[PDB]
């Protein structure tokens, strides 16, 4: 959009040629997370595997944010406007 | 597979329990044992 | 008091894991005699040690 | 110094050498520090200078993009993955800086 | 109105798991402050009879139930049923009953099958003087009374055994057959023997009453001794 | 005196001096099953009540989503004649019968065995396989994939179908929430400690140990996945 | 079901007479006897019989469309790495045949020396005709840091 | 073989600290120390950022070194050199000290490179009598040691 | 296909839906319709369902 | 001073104050949410030891046993003699008839003794050996007897030295199986003789699993403290890295552990003399190098 | 009317098959009844949820979106 | 056995190596014929180490 | 009335009530109070210390127990001495801190940052004409950390 803004159709046109690359450079690896069976990764602490409640539970923040983050991004938006403000550019 | 119940309590299913009958005797020792259901 | 219905309110089992230097003259509380002596011990065998580096640093500070 | 399309091979090995905290420690540094100073060279501390600075960026992600474009696709580990990623992100926020530049 | 029943029985025992949970956290929190280790011992934590939620076992006060047993989820027995030592009746998934007078076995297992063909019961039913020898198998199969399963039998779904009927030991009962009244039968694949006589009759009778009498001889030593819950 | 107490010194989990257990995610040990030595459970698999499991004498490695059933002995041999590994092997989705006892042999995945089996050392059941309750399979010998046998010695009887294979599979994919049932009738704290009484030694120490590290270190973050966890 | 020849009532066959004997040479020049079956990868029989010599980074590759496949798809990624090289005597090695064009990219791309008779365990699958096969086992390369882990 | 969980504690502390530093923080706008070092509110939001991402970070570090320990302290008093050092690039107001905290910095990440395990107590017990070659680490110091070279004369 | 007959109008149909064979678990017969859309199990209105074996073996207890 | 002090004295005040405030609270809670959860719940017990169990003046004797699972079940008239083995699961209802176990027998896990008679006593030999899931019922069983995985002896059985039964044999009520033979099927059949080699892997076999026996014996009879300890020790393991065993090692061996102490290292690495050849090795029939033998390849 | 165990009655005076016979519908009944329960115990797990978090997962989406 | 890892113990005597792993024969030489060489025995390690340098 | 007085214990927490979320002045921009020293050197901001600076150390002091503890939580194969002695330098690095926010509170007083005590005769007082915190504020409970002219 900002591209678009200042008018570069060029870097659009080479902006989504590295996008596509390497969109299916991250979505080839989903073929190889197929699995004939279920995997064993967890580290054994008291002959049990360890499984880290803190973790988990950054993971779930993050995995909220990830999925919903064009709700709540007009705040970040508005944030990050305000911090380049100073910048007097 | 299929998981639900066989005996439904809406309604007794309809049966015959004569076509097929269960042998009791004059067994041989070669012989399987016989069925326990044989409604129809 | 000592017994409930299941539970013993008064169970205790002493932890037998203790750190060696427990009850040692240098963890006395600073400023008593005991301490005193423990440090004082500590200070000459660390001046045995390193008396170039006691002087630089002590007597420049 | 940062390890951009043109010189990424050797970031490449880098993280391969690495162990996963010391990528996971080092992409922040890297993404947070050092390209963000790279990047307000351009924008903000030496801005009377993007008359010469906007060929050169350019030049550089067109070189980049048709170096990676064979390369992204040839890697086979965990470690060089996470490395193209970063090398990937790298040349798109090089872009946007030319856009913004400009 | 019963489901409403249902939801505030589950609510309460939700918040009743709630207020053990904290608790038992407490009493960890306060050995760790405390220095105290009695928290850190493990200690079995097997129990004879286990409720699923809802599911109870449920037995006469008379019957003598080994401490090295468990019941688990829909068990009933009878007045003066004896479990043997290191049998369990899981009875999880369906319901096991047993009769009044039954005897089991040391290191019986008794469990029942998911689900079966229509007019099939999915639950263990046991007759009155039934004796289960040691380390026999059974799953989802009817025995009527004054039956006696030798050791290492296996019995399988469906399978039913009519009163009197006797089955050697180290033989299999396939799954969804009948076993006639007054007949032994033996073998891997149960075959036809005999026809039972008074004597041996008799005989079995006076076995299983003579368990019957080892297992309350077992209950009040074991009171004696401090290894049996006065329940 | 030697054997004179009140209170069991069992533990379901053992380890003889370099031989720890592993268990998966979601697999159920009952308190009255023994799995002690060299043995590696995996995820899913659930181990009934009073089923041993040594791995002492040689390593045991369990697959995923198996069963183990009741009064189940598995075990294993010093050696093979072959020369091959006498390590106990199970592949995914198997269950294994009550009464059973099973030597150093290789079992497949999706392999059914009865109640009350003996499967002797050198075995190997390929995968899909079935075995009557009551029957022997004898030292080295190889049980096709696919394929039903039965009696002692066991004895090949039909070829099994793909129907047959999907409801083993099913009936091992069932025995998870009963395992999930049964799981969460324990808390993760244990309260057996609070019901005994104070000793002399519990109150006095009779020799002290340095604080080295606690077993339980990182166990207010660590979940409690498993109840039964020490 | 199949691939066998028992009739109702039969014994079950012996194991020492279905086991595929593979002869080595290790690393350190001595010589090793290990067995294996028909179906399972040649890197499966070693890691089983645990010969030293094979790293084995990515532990076999893919799990479909797997090199051991007899058509191999084309779609294929081939092996994910060159750390189970294997040199396998001339008889058999006639045998197998030519390479696979991505087993043979990744064996040149190997960065210890290749030997003609070089292939991946991998992408070797048991036959019964490879009774008695001699290969030599060399040391393999270590490519990441998670190797010593 | 002392866990650093505490050395990664007594880092997020005294982030914690100068973060609460900066929140409370006040001045002109204008360069102090020779006009070596700008203080603005861009450079000083630059500053506050980094310490907030690198506290998270170091907050996920803790969590994971709980879990398991394959790190030494030197790794975490590494860090904490460059976490303490690096959010000062931001308030460089000339070129000359922005090289210096760059080069310090680098010096870090070095240290950092240095002191990364190398020998793991896995269940390989097939190497004890043989000799593997490992590089890694060799080129992790190489590389990073002349792409420095490079930049720094550059 | 003249035998076929996996309902009971023409050839009887078992309510047990096989004769299990010995060394066989016994199983249902995959059926015909294989359809998943099925409520859970209906019981008749108002029915009794309390626990009376329970409720009996406790009340005898006390 | 200040620092210090007030450390200290948090210290004692937490744990003579919070440490039993929040210990009685705890217990009170988790009474409470037991008795909020009754019916529909089960608590931790105290398992009873059924190792010993006395039943009407009849007292086991097993004191003179090498290992006696924990969780195995030990009524009425039960003997052992010296070395002995009782595995897990094992139950031996001595109540019913005598049980007599020989020197040196093992009996593995999930073994159950019963005598089918009312009082018919189970005399077991010495050396002998009973497998897992094994049955016996009511027999004389001599020396150096062998009894394989779920196999079941029937009442009224007589089996000499060195006899063998096949796992999986179910041997016929009322049978004599004469020394040196093998056993097998169900019913029990003789099948053949034993074999030298057989009989010494027997041998070995029933060797290895006494041995192994005293392993089990000493991992299962420990205390809570020493239990704890092992816990804590196998966590230091699972961190301690290459240096901190190699240190380990050191000091096992007596190596100097404190810098004033490495002024004296030789005197404990290099001054110590190495122990003298036995001069049993000067006795061996052939001195070549050691090579693998190539037979079969 | 009444409540009657027919597994602990006794059926001595029946025939073995009328005993069996009445047995398996006893068990038959009694397992219907326990199906009905355990459904009953199953929905009320499946009602409490939605009754309690219906409204805040709603409350949180209607904040978050307006 | 105590402190040795998977390496077991067996009826005459304990392996030097975890149980499927390969026996090694120069091991076996230094342990059994410890800072004795009656000759410089040109094994294939040695003869491959030779044509390596 | 909105801030607390610069010479009580409580003058300290003045440093959390922000007009505006800045962190600093532009160059031109008058204090929000009278200036008392705007060359202000290391003595003379020592010699204005004050009370509300003590409040400071104090509070420092009090919250460095349970911090440094949190902190020691993390320790392992520790002897006791060394515990005490990593609280100790724990403890003081806190109260050290504490000290340089008293500095800096005293030198924010010395230059009018922060409420001294004095005020300008003519303020000069802005237009809000942007305001979207005016209502929230006053019907919240962050009214308290802003000051409103
Ligand atoms: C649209 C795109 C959006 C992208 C977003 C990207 C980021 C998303 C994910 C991360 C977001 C932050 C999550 C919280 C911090 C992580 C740790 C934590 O809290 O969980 C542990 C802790 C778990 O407790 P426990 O499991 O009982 O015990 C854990 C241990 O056993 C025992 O625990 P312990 O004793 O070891 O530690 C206790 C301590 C552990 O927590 C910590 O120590 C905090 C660690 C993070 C430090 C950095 C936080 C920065 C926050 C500011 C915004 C930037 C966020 C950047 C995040 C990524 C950086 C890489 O717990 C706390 O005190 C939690 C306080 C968290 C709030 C801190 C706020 C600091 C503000 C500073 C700046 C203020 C403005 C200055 C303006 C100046 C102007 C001049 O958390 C909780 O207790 C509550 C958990 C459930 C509720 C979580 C609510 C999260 C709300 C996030 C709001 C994000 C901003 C608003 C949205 C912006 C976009 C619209
Ligand atoms: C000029 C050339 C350079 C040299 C100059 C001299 C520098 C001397 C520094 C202090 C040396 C301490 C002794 C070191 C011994 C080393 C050898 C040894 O013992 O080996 C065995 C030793 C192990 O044995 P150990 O028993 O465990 O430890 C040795 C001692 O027992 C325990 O060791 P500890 O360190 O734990 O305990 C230290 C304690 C030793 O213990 C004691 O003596 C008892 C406690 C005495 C406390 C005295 C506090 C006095 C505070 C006065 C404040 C006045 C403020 C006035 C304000 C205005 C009022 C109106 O002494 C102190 O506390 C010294 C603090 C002195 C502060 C003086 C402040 C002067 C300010 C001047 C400017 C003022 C401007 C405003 C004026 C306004 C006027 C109107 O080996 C070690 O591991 C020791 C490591 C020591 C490291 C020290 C350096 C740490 C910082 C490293 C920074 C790295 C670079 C990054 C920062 C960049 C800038 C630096
Ligand atoms: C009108 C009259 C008003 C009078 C008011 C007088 C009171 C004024 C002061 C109020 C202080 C309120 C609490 C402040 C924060 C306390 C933090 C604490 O103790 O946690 C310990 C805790 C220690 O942990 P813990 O004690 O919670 O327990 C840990 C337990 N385990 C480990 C098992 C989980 O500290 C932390 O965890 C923080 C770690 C990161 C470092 C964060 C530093 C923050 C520094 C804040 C300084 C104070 C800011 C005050 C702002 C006031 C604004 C108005
Ligand atoms: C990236 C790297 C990090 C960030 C960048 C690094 C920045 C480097 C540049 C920093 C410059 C700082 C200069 C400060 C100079 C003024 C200092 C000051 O305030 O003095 C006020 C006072 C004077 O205050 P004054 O200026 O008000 O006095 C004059 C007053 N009139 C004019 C009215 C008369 O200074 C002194 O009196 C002392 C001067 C220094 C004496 C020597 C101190 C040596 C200390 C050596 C280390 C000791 C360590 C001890 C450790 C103990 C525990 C282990
Ligand atoms: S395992 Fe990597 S190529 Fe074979």
């Amino acid at each position: 959009l900002y591209s678009s803004f200042k008018s570069q159709y060029l870097l659009i046109l080479f902006m989504t040629i590295l996008n596509i690359f390497g969109m299916y450079f991250y979505i080839q690896n989903l073929r190889f997370v197929v699995k004939k069976n279920k995997s064993s990764i967890l580290n054994y602490k008291n002959y049990y595997v360890n499984i880290n409640y803190s973790i988990t539970l950054n993971i779930i923040l993050l995995n909220f944010f990830n999925f919903f983050g064009i709700l709540f991004l007009s705040d970040l938006i508005i944030i990050l406007n305000y911090i380049s403000s100073y910048i007097y550019i | 597979r299929q998981n639900f119940a066989k005996n439904i309590t809406t309604t007794d299913i309809p049966k015959d329990s004569h076509h097929f009958a269960a042998k009791r005797s004059g067994f041989t020792q070669t012989e399987q044992a016989p069925f326990a259901y044989n409604d129809v | 008091d000592f017994f409930v219905d299941k539970y013993n309110f008064s169970r205790r089992v002493v932890d037998h894991r203790q750190p060696y230097d427990l009850n040692f003259s240098i963890n006395n509380p600073v400023g008593s005699r005991v301490w005193f002596k423990a440090w004082k011990q500590k200070a000459i065998g660390n001046f045995l040690n390193l008396v170039g580096v006691h002087y630089a640093f002590y007597g420049a500070g | 110094k940062l390890g951009i399309a043109p010189i990424q091979l050797y970031k490449i090995e880098i993280y391969k050498g690495l162990p996963f905290l010391s990528i996971f420690f080092y992409t922040t540094f890297y993404f947070l520090i050092f390209f963000l100073f790279f990047s307000l060279l351009f924008i903000y501390y030496l801005s009377a200078l993007n008359n010469f600075f906007w060929i050169i960026l350019l030049i550089i992600s067109i070189i980049g993009i048709f170096y990676i474009i064979s390369i992204i696709f040839d890697i086979n580990l965990f470690k060089a993955f996470l490395a193209y990623s970063t090398i990937i992100n790298s040349i798109s926020f090089i872009l946007l800086i030319i856009a913004i530049i400009f | 109105m019963k489901l409403f029943q249902a939801m505030w029985t589950r609510t309460i025992y939700s918040i009743g798991r709630m207020v053990r949970e904290t608790g038992l956290a407490l009493d960890r929190y306060g050995c760790k402050l405390e220095q105290d280790i009695s928290c850190y011992e493990p200690l079995s934590r097997h129990r004879n009879i286990l409720p699923i939620y809802d599911l109870v076992p449920t037995f006469y006060h008379s019957t003598f139930i080994a401490p090295n047993s468990s019941l688990i989820g829909a068990v009933y027995l009878g007045q003066n049923t004896v479990v043997g030592y290191g049998s369990t009746l899981r009875g999880d998934n369906h319901a096991i009953r047993v009769g009044h007078n039954t005897v089991i076995g040391d290191k019986v297992a008794i469990s029942n099958v998911a689900t079966l063909a229509a007019g099939i019961p999915v639950s263990t039913n046991i007759g009155n003087h039934v004796n289960i020898g040691a380390g026999c198998v059974l799953q989802s199969c009817v025995v009527d009374d004054n039956v006696t399963v030798g050791h290492n039998t296996v019995i399988l779904e469906g399978s039913v055994l009519e009163r009197g009927s006797v089955i050697a030991p180290n033989s299999l009962v396939p799954a969804g057959r009948l076993i006639p009244s007054g007949q032994l039968w033996a073998g891997s694949p149960v075959r036809y023997v005999r026809d039972l006589k008074e004597e041996e009759i008799k005989l079995n009778l006076e076995q299983t009453e003579q368990n019957l009498s080892i297992g309350k001889t077992h209950k009040s030593s074991l009171i004696q001794q401090e290894a049996y819950d006065r329940l | 005196t030697k054997y004179g107490e009140n209170i069991s010194k069992h533990r379901s989990l053992m380890s003889l001096y370099d031989l720890h257990p592993q268990i998966g995610y979601q697999s159920y040990i009952a308190p009255n099953s023994t799995v002690i030595g060299e043995v590696t459970i995996g995820n899913e698999t659930t181990v009934w009540y009073n089923s041993v499991i040594r791995g002492d004498v040689n390593a045991v490695q369990i697959g995923n989503n198996v069963s183990i059933g009741e009064n189940v002995v598995i075990h294993t041999a010093g050696s093979l004649p072959t020369g091959q590994p006498a390590s106990v092997d199970i592949g995914h989705y198997v269950i294994i019968g009550s009464k059973s006892t099973i030597y150093s042999c290789t079992i497949q995945d999706e392999v059914v065995i009865g109640q009350g089996c003996v499967i002797l050392e050198g075995a190997r059941i390929e995968k899909g396989a079935m075995i009557a309750a009551n029957s022997v399979v004898p030292p080295g010998r190889l049980i096709p994939a696919g394929t039903l046998w039965a009696g002692n010695p066991c004895t090949f009887v039909r070829n099994l179908t793909k129907s047959e294979l999907a409801t083993n599979i099913d009936h091992a994919k069932k025995q998870l929430h009963l395992a999930q049932q049964h799981r969460y009738e324990y808390l993760p704290y244990n309260s057996a400690y609070l019901q005994k009484s104070n000793s002399e030694e519990d109150l006095n120490p009779t020799k002290y140990d340095d604080v080295t590290i606690n077993y339980n270190f990182g166990d207010e973050e660590r979940a409690q996945e498993n109840p039964l966890k020490y | 079901a199949g691939n066998h020849h028992h009739h109702a009532g039969d014994q079950a066959d012996r194991v020492a007479d279905k086991i595929i004997w593979i002869n080595i040479q290790n690393r350190i020049g001595q010589f090793e006897r290990i067995s294996a079956f028909e179906g399972e990868s040649l890197l499966e029989a070693l890691q089983r019989n645990k010969v030293a010599g094979i790293v084995a980074t990515c532990e076999g590759g893919e799990d479909i469309n797997t090199m051991l496949e007899k058509p191999i798809d084309p779609v294929t990624y081939g092996p994910f790495c060159s750390s189970c090289q294997v040199v396998v005597s001339n008889p058999w090695r006639n045998k197998m045949g030519n390479l696979h064009y991505l087993e043979e990219r990744n064996l040149v791309r190997s960065s210890y020396p290749t030997t003609e008779n070089s292939r991946l365990a991998c992408c070797i699958l048991v036959e019964k005709w490879m009774n008695e096969m001699i290969i030599s086992i060399p040391q393999n390369p270590n490519s990441v840091y998670e190797d010593n882990m | 073989k002392q866990n650093p969980s505490f050395i990664i504690r007594l880092n997020l502390l005294l982030n914690s600290l100068m973060v609460l530093y900066l929140i409370t923080f006040n001045g002109y706008s204008s360069t102090f120390w020779w006009s070596h070092f700008k203080l603005n509110n861009y450079s000083l939001y630059m500053y506050l950022l980094v310490i907030i991402f690198n506290n998270y970070f170091l907050y996920i570090t803790e969590k994971h070194i709980k879990i398991l320990n394959n790190y030494s302290i030197d790794y975490f008093f590494s860090i904490i050199n460059i976490t303490l050092f690096i959010p000062m690039i931001f308030l460089s107001n000339t070129l000359f000290t922005f090289f210096f905290l760059i080069e310090l910095v680098s010096c870090a990440i070095f240290y950092k490179f240095i002191v990364s395990k190398i020998s793991f107590k896995n269940s390989n017990y097939k190497d004890n009598y043989f000799s593997i070659f490992s590089k890694n680490y060799l080129n992790v110091l190489f590389y990073q040691y002349w792409s420095s070279f490079f930049s720094s004369v550059m | 296909l003249l035998k076929f007959d996996p309902f009971g109008f023409y050839s009887p149909k078992l309510l047990s839906e096989n004769r299990p064979e010995e060394a066989m678990p016994f199983y249902e017969d995959y059926p015909q319709n294989d359809s998943h859309w099925n409520l859970w199990e209906q019981f008749p209105e108002d029915f009794e369902d309390s626990n009376a074996e329970r409720e009996a073996i406790l009340k005898s207890n006390k | 001073m200040l620092r210090l002090r007030l450390f200290d004295a948090y210290e004692k005040i937490s744990m003579t104050f919070l440490g039993p405030l929040y210990r009685r609270i705890g217990k009170s809670l988790a009474q409470t949410g037991l008795n909020i959860q009754q019916p529909y719940t089960s608590d931790d017990r105290l398992v009873p030891s059924l190792r010993n169990i006395r039943v009407t003046n009849k007292i086991p004797s097993i004191n003179d046993s090498e290992f006696i699972a924990p969780n195995s079940v030990v009524i009425g008239d039960v003997i052992t003699k010296e070395g002995s083995s009782i595995w897990y699961g094992a139950t031996l209802r001595g109540e019913l008839g005598p049980i007599e176990i020989g020197k040196q027998t093992v009996i593995q896990d999930l073994v159950n003794i019963q005598s089918g008679k009312q009082n018919q006593k189970t005399q077991i030999g010495d050396n002998v050996f009973i497998g897992p899931n094994s049955y016996i019922q009511s027999s004389k069983i001599n020396d150096n007897s062998f009894v394989g995985m779920g196999s079941t002896v029937s009442t009224g059985c007589n089996l000499a030295s060195n006899a063998v039964v096949a796992a999986g044999s179910v041997v016929p009520e009322n049978t004599q199986v004469p020394s040196n033979q093998i056993w097998a099927g169900s019913p029990a059949q003789y099948l053949r003789d034993i074999t030298p080699e057989e009989r010494q892997v027997l041998q070995e076999h029933h060797q290895e699993c006494v041995q192994l026996a005293r392993i089990h014996a000493e991992e299962t009879e420990k205390s809570f403290r020493e239990v704890l300890n092992d816990f804590d020790r196998i966590t230091a393991e699972a961190e301690y890295d290459h240096e901190s065993l190699a240190l380990q090692k050191m000091r096992d061996l007596g190596f100097p552990m404190e810098g004033e102490e490495e002024e004296y290292i030789e005197q404990r690495v290099f001054m110590r003399e190495q122990l003298p050849p036995l001069e049993s090795e000067f006795w061996k029939k052939n001195y070549d190098p050691y090579e693998q033998d190539l037979f079969h390849f | 009317h009444q409540f009657e165990n027919v597994l602990l009655s006794n059926r001595k005076n029946l025939t073995p098959q009328e005993s069996v016979q009445k047995v398996i519908n006893y068990a038959l009944l009694q397992d219907a009844k326990q199906r009905s329960r355990t459904l009953r115990h199953i929905k009320a797990s499946w009602v409490i949820p939605a009754l309690l978090f219906t409204y805040p997962a709603w409350y949180l989406a209607k904040g978050a979106v307006n | 056995v105590k402190g040795k890892g998977s390496i077991r113990k067996g009826i005459h005597g304990e392996g030097f190596g975890a149980p499927s792993h390969a026996h090694d024969a120069l091991i076996h030489q230094i342990k059994q014929s410890k800072d004795t060489m009656d000759y410089q025995n040109i094994t294939n390690e040695v003869a491959q180490n030779f044509a390596n340098h | 009335s909105q801030t607390f007085a610069h010479d009580s214990f409580l003058g300290g927490l003045n440093l959390f009530k922000r007009r505006d979320p800045r962190f600093v002045l532009d160059q031109g921009e008058r204090p929000p109070y009278p200036i008392i020293n705007s060359n202000s050197s290391f003595v003379d901001v020592l010699s204005n210390f004050n009370k509300a600076d003590f409040g400071l150390v104090l509070f420092s002091a009090a919250i460095g127990f349970p911090l440094s503890r949190w902190v020691l939580k993390g320790l392992t194969f520790s002897s006791l001495n060394y515990r005490r002695g990593l609280f100790s330098s724990v403890y003081g690095g806190v109260i050290l801190w504490g000290l340089v926010l008293g500095f800096n509170n005293s030198y924010y007083r010395l230059n009018g940052f922060v409420d001294n005590g004095l005020v300008w005769k003519r303020k000069e007082r802005k237009l809000n004409k942007y305001d979207f915190t005016s209502e929230f504020e006053d019907n919240s409970f962050f009214k308290k950390l802003r000051i409103r002219d």
